[PDB]
């Protein structure tokens, strides 16, 4: 019973979904942010606009 | 209001004298009779409006031919202005539109 390097290495199933989730997130954080900056933001209730 | 004297430079208070009250200082003989109203006006800030129209309130500024929503071209929306600071502030406009199928905010 043993562990190593290739028991943690990511294969090709897990690189090209974690770009995809990454730039979906990041797009959204950005959209977000610009929508902060200069407008109207939808605010949830009892808190900030930040 | 702070006002300071002229001559000196110390703090003014306000006394009263034979025909008017008057701006005294306490330390040189300068007064200065108040002939005419003089005003000074803080206006502090107000509560927040935003989760006090929302759910249905009372609102009221509908008026015969107003205007359709934008979006759903039809008059099923209210449409008000507040100010949201002091009353110095220019008065700005908001409206909601609630339809059947369809939920917006906008500006
Ligand atoms: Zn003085
Ligand atoms: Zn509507």
């Amino acid at each position: 019973f043993s562990i190593g390097i290739g028991d943690v290495t990511p294969g090709q199933g897990l690189l090209k979904a974690k770009y995809e989730l990454l730039n979906a997130g990041y797009k959204k954080c950005d959209e977000y942010i610009e929508a902060l900056n200069t407008g109207k933001l939808q605010q949830q209730p009892g808190c900030t606009a930040e | 209001m702070l006002l300071f004297c002229p001559g000196c430079g110390n703090g003014l208070i306000v006394e009263e004298g034979q025909r008017c009250h008057r701006f005294s200082c306490n330390t040189c003989p300068y007064v200065h009779n108040i002939t005419r109203k003089v005003t000074n006006r803080k206006y502090p800030k107000l509560k927040e409006v935003d989760d006090v129209l929302g759910g249905a309130a009372a609102w009221e500024n509908v008026d015969s031919t107003a205007e359709s929503c934008p979006k759903c071209e039809h008059p099923r929306a209210y449409f008000m202005q507040l100010q949201t600071r002091s009353a110095d502030e220019p008065m700005t406009t908001f409206y909601k539109c609630c339809n059947a199928q369809c939920g917006h905010r906008w500006r």
